[PDB]
């Protein structure tokens, strides 16, 4: 059971790596879009500089959702919000014990 | 005037990537000709379309539907094209606009 235990909590770890690589990206967009919004405030663009730059706002948030609605580990989807708090669809633990209640829960809120 | 707009047609019917036009507008939004699919992902149903816009000279409105180029050999004519290359360069910058959001887009993607 202890080794059992000790492969399934670096599945765990594994999981919460690619969770977390997978987040990187977005915040990264979101960083991005902020540049592009504070750089649009000042007056000296006009409507059609605004329409350019929001086709860039769009494709970000594309993608955004894109990421949110495609990330998979193991055939599952995690960002799309499955194992929130609460999560009305299914809730996953990771058994990281030897015995038959050694386990533990973890949170992936909504990220779309 | 007249070489330069034969030039632009020349681009516009010549440019091509893989033995794939792309400046007439088989690829645009409007078009039943066909419809450009990138497959960023690794499941079934991550697609994402393209869109390229038709950048002919009848679209730039450098040259009428019958084939009349843009006329500056008169002044009063030679005034008022200013609006019609001002429009066709308003729609290059949209469409670079546009390629540079996929740009930036494909390049998170391939990142993440």
């Amino acid at each position: 059971g202890l080794r059992q235990a000790e492969r399934n909590t670096e599945d765990g770890m594994s999981l919460i790596q690619t969770t977390e690589g997978f987040l990187q990206e977005s915040n990264d967009i979101i960083q991005r879009i902020r540049t592009l919004a504070i750089q649009s405030s000042n007056g000296i663009y006009t409507e059609e500089d605004r329409q350019m730059i929001q086709v860039e706002v769009s494709q970000l948030i594309d993608e955004v959702d894109r990421i949110a609605s495609q990330a998979e580990f193991n055939k599952m989807n995690l960002l799309q919000g499955d194992f929130a708090r609460g999560s009305r669809a299914t809730s996953m633990w990771f058994h990281i014990g030897p015995n038959m209640h050694q386990r533990e829960r973890v949170f992936i809120a909504t990220m779309t | 005037v007249s070489q330069l707009i034969d030039e632009v047609d020349r681009i516009a019917s010549q440019a091509e990537f893989n033995k794939m036009n792309l400046l007439q507008g088989d690829f645009a939004r409007g078009s039943r000709a066909t419809s450009m699919w990138f497959h960023i992902g690794p499941n079934m149903h991550q697609r994402e379309r393209v869109f390229i816009a038709t950048m002919t000279a009848r679209s730039l409105n450098l040259k009428g539907q019958s084939g009349e180029l843009l006329s500056l050999s008169t002044a009063d004519k030679s005034n008022d094209a200013i609006g019609t290359l001002d429009a066709a360069l308003t729609r290059i910058s949209k469409q670079r606009a546009n390629l540079g959001a996929y740009f930036n887009r494909l390049e998170h993607a391939a990142k993440g």
